[PDB]
RNA sequence: AUUGUGAAUUAAAAGUAAAAAUCCGAUAAUAAUGGAAUGAUAAAAGCUAUUUAAGGUAAGAUUAAUAAAUUUAAUCCCGAGAAUAGAAACUCUUGAAGAAGUAAAUUAUCUACCCGUCUUGAAACACGGACCAAGGAGUCUAACAUGGAUGCGAAUGA
RNA sequence: AUAAACAUACUUUGAAUCGGCCAAGUCUGGUAAGCAGGACUGGCGAUGCGGGAUGAACCGAACGUCGAGAUAAAGUGCCAAA
RNA sequence: AAAAUGAAGACAUUUUAACGAGUAAGGAAACGAAAUGGCGUAAGGACAACAAAAGUAGUAAAGAUUUAAAGUAAUUUAGAU
């Protein structure tokens, strides 16, 4: 035979839209014709995050793309995850284009002035990139992290799932 | 019902299979238990350096 | 089956060299260490107090800080299929300045020399040096001639054999 | 069997470089010849080939191939007790073609692989000085033997029929 | 529009006539050198090789970790197998120890050809692409001045400035069968073996093995 | 005490030092003539013919000067690119009186140790198994965690 | 210098497993053992194929279903292809 | 694995390249370029002659015995009694 390192086997990246929303099914062959047919990293990029499973795709706040939109007044974010609302801190004018909006957050950012667009708009618009500014949401403030490792660790000691007399 | 004690065949071939795991850059960087004297002069450049950035951007 | 001491083993490691016993050199605490140096870890069985554990002995690590009488080592382990950053506090007694680098240090140094002729070569606008050429493995030696007027020759053959008694 | 002349010069700081190494090598290629050669440099002269320049390896083809000449030979060997020094005659027409009987026979005679045989040198000697006790008596100018027995010669391999007829016979030949 | 071909098919030829006049004109310097040499009663030595071609002679079953790290980095992952390899310190020094799972030598310019023009190949996208004209070979080794197949074979055998790039590209070519030894491959070919270096004489066992 | 052979060496003649045959070295390649396995059928970056001419690096040829030359000059020859014109559609045998293939039985050459399990190792002189049918063994409730799909999101559930 | 993008760095969750055995240009106890125990590596276990008549470990070589060739260990009086 | 094409064709697309041994063990379902592909048993909700009589059945169901066909295989299909 031959001496390999390794064998082949399925390299571990998504290629296509997990589940069986037909909507979003729709999305991934519009940008995976975008993305062939343009050749702009962009489109690659929302290709790719579009495939991401639902723990990987994090929540931005309306108090987040603000900060994020503050040196950027004429620009689109787009953040391919859902959008909540941060009730603490008001929402200026802005436009941003997302997968879903909250109830509350599509209103607060409707009625500063913005717009709220989905990514087939934004593929009609703006179907390179142009005037877009990439954003996605942090993944460690996932309370799941806390417990990972080992809790007698010297280092970065766990987080000890409750149970039975726990003190 | 004698047994083997210990042996270290199969053992190196195991160390390798997944190599061996050299640490991050972030390692060789830790600063806990520097010089006494460093870590406060350093301290003291980063608050003075930190607060003028800071002014300037209150100024802006 | 050995035991489990701290200083197991050290009936030859731990030995002074030959004529080699006392107090050490002058040289060893007056050298001055610097952050980022290379030094190697040496174990000195003359002082007893600070005496850095056996498997770290010949190690070559970094001085990552120097402190009023001890310089910080940081060196290489190994675990069972990883490697750790240990980091140490050492007395110059116990260590010794590098030569790793010395070799690379000349190279440093003369590229240095070059560059530092080429920019003022192009100030009077005459052409710039070349780069020193990069060490490569033993190369084929090329084709060469031989002048016989000086060339003498010696047979080479079996030899008979003799006996060594 | 063939053989070859070797030249190559050391240059380093024990030898100096104006001193050329010679030997005729007798071997089945090149190849073998050089090893023969550089091991004979390094075991008697402390000389390497990393240390040491190869300049010529030429056949030597025998110079009148048609002459017959009784060979000596002078090797050592080792055996289950020691090292020994042999004397052999053989008579052919070709230097490489007497080296060729000299191994086979020492194969068969002492039972010795060629890998334990070194050919000190091989001359040249006259009709009567062949001293081997078979070989002396062919060394005259009158030998005359009827050679008997003789199994009848097939002109080639067409003809070797597995099964013959009629009866068979030898031949005096 | 497709008047290129006709521009791209002289310019081939003029490195190919090129090509052949740096082989043919250091063949000549050499010829003379003996030849003058001679005639001044003088000693002439030689070039040492740069060139060498090994060939996996072995299995893949029963070889130390070292050796096996050794003809990963050399391609030789299957008997069979033969590469192009610069002799230097460092490469000598490997093949010395990969000895009996390899058999290698110094090939000629017809071995050279041979080779590439009928069990050449280059790695292009990850694949292993046969050689079958100079439009694959200009894409792939274009930035390196390499624009036809006589490139690649004249680069190869002069080892020239970019041998790394070119022989790195060159798949590793896959020979048939070929009777390897006299007595067995278990002993070095001085001894009448199989492995080991075989010198010149490593074109004879090519000639059966392409 | 006249003569014979003779390795080796030498003179003169012949010889520009490429014939053929054999041996010793070096090689194994281009080609041709017959086949085999898997295919294909189409016209060309086929092949051929006519024009000019990049080239022929020991060696396409003849010459001359000279020569242990892959040393120089001349004029003959051929000729890559390119432009212009040319050409490939076939025979025979067998088959609903059974072709090709496939299946069953028998024969012949090669080939084949008892399944399951414990075990480093069983065809084992280790254990269960006389044969057949039907039944026959990771399920349910409850708590937690990870993970993939789902709704909503400072709320979610009610 | 050489190799490396289906490279590299991983993170999470989890299965089985920790009765082993053999070889040797190796070692210790023993008179010695197809004995007991170890260092390094390759194997058998988990592994069929070609050869050694037969064989868990030896030599070649590791396996999708096939056709044609050159081979390896090793062989060429008949069984048995040469 | 990478390129190309992609509302429906179809054989789970087209091309190129590398690869394919294996005990214990793992790879739940769904995921158009599909994050392994499938066969079988029984029951529940649907669909099954698109023009107002809409799957098969006394012009012979299920079952049983065999003969052939499809599938690498689990199995399926059809004829005869």
């Amino acid at each position: 035979a031959i001496d390999l390192d390794r064998h082949h086997v399925r390299k571990h990246v998504s290629k296509t839209a997990r589940g069986n929303n037909a909507y979003m099914k729709l999305l991934v062959r519009l940008y995976g014709f975008l993305a062939r047919r343009t050749q702009s990293k962009f489109a690659k990029t929302i290709l790719h995050r579009l495939c991401l499973s639902r723990v990987n795709r994090p929540i931005v706040s309306t108090s987040k793309l603000a900060c994020l939109m503050k040196k950027h007044p004429e620009e689109t974010a787009v953040c391919v995850n859902t959008v909540t609302y941060d009730s603490r801190y008001p929402v200026p004018k802005m436009n941003v284009c997302a997968l879903k909006f909250t109830k509350t957050a599509e209103a607060a950012i409707t009625k500063a002035g913005g717009k709220c667009l989905r990514f087939d708009e934004l593929a009609l618009k703006a179907p390179t990139g142009r005037k877009t500014v990439l954003i996605r949401g942090k993944r460690n403030v996932r309370e799941a992290l806390k417990h990972f490792g080992k809790v007698c660790a010297k280092k970065n000691p766990a987080k000890q799932y409750k149970g039975k007399q726990t003190k | 019902s004698k047994d083997k004690n210990r042996s270290s065949h199969n053992q190196s071939h195991k160390a390798h299979r997944n190599g061996f795991y050299k640490p991050k850059k972030s390692a060789y960087m830790s600063t806990k238990g520097m010089n006494v004297q460093v870590l406060k002069n350093t301290k003291a450049q980063r608050k003075f350096a930190l607060a003028k950035k800071l002014e300037a951007k209150k100024a802006a | 089956p050995l035991s489990n001491g701290r200083n197991r083993r050290t009936r030859k490691l731990f030995k002074r060299p030959f004529r080699g016993h006392g107090l050490s050199n002058t040289s060893t605490i007056l050298h001055t260490y610097k952050v980022g140096d290379y030094v190697t870890i040496l174990c000195n069985s003359s002082i007893q107090h600070g005496l850095p554990y056996k498997a770290f002995h010949g190690k070559t690590g970094r001085v990552w800080n120097v402190n009023p009488h001890a310089i910080g080592v940081m060196v290489n382990k190994k675990v069972n299929n990883r490697i750790v950053v240990k980091r140490l506090h050492i007395s110059p007694e116990h260590i010794k300045p590098s030569g790793c680098q010395k070799d690379f240090l000349e190279r440093k140094a003369a590229v240095a020399a070059i560059r530092k002729q080429n920019i003022q070569l192009k100030k009077e606008g005459k052409p710039l040096l070349p780069l020193p050429a990069k060490r490569l493995p033993k190369q084929p030696r090329p084709a060469e001639l031989i002048k016989g007027a000086d060339i003498k020759f010696t047979t080479v053959a079996p030899l008979k054999f003799e006996e060594l008694y | 069997m063939k053989e070859y002349y070797i030249t190559a010069r050391c240059t380093d700081k024990a030898h100096n470089p104006n001193e050329i190494f010679r030997s005729r090598v007798f071997a089945p290629n090149y190849v073998v010849a050089k090893s023969k050669f550089w091991m004979m440099l390094k075991k008697q002269h402390k000389v390497k080939k990393i240390n040491a320049e190869l300049l010529q390896c030429q056949p030597i083809f025998e110079k009148n191939p048609t002459v017959v000449k009784n060979y000596q030979i002078f090797l050592r060997y080792v055996s289950a007790g020691g090292i020994h020094n042999i004397t052999k005659q053989y008579r052919d027409v070709t230097r490489v073609g007497a080296v060729r009987q000299m191994y086979n026979d020492l194969a068969s005679q002492y039972r010795t692989r060629q890998d334990k045989i070194q050919l000190i040198s091989i001359t040249t000697v006259g009709d009567k000085a062949v001293k081997n006790p078979v070989l002396h008596q062919f060394v005259g100018h009158h030998v005359k033997f009827p050679m008997v027995h003789c199994k009848p010669v097939i002109a080639s391999k067409r003809f070797n029929l597995p099964i013959k007829a009629g009866k068979l016979t030898t031949k005096l030949c | 529009c497709k008047a290129r071909c006709q521009a791209f098919r002289k310019e081939v030829i003029l490195r190919t006539i090129k090509n052949h006049k740096d082989i043919e004109a250091a063949k000549k310097a050499v010829y003379t050198a003996k030849k003058n040499a001679e005639i001044n009663g003088d000693l002439y030595a030689e070039a040492d090789p740069k060139l060498i071609v090994a060939i996996r002679i072995r299995g893949i079953n029963g070889v130390s970790p070292k050796i096996k790290k050794i003809l990963k980095l050399l391609r030789l992952r299957q008997i069979n197998n033969a590469v192009f390899i610069k002799a230097n310190a460092s490469t000598i020094k490997m093949l010395r120890l990969v000895d009996p799972y390899v058999t290698y030598g110094y090939p000629t310019l017809e071995t050279v050809q041979k080779l590439i023009y009928k069990r050449g190949a280059l790695k292009i996208n990850g694949n292993r692409m046969p050689i079958t004209s100079n439009c694959m070979i200009k894409k792939a080794l274009g930035d390196k001045d390499v624009v036809c197949v006589d490139d690649l074979v004249h680069e190869i055998y002069t080892v020239g400035k970019h041998f790394k790039e070119v022989n790195n590209k060159l798949a590793p070519f896959k020979l048939n069968g070929a009777k390897i030894a006299e007595k067995n491959k278990k002993i070095h070919f001085i001894l009448g073996g199989g492995f080991g270096n075989r010198e010149l004489l490593i074109n004879k066992l090519l000639a059966n093995m392409i």
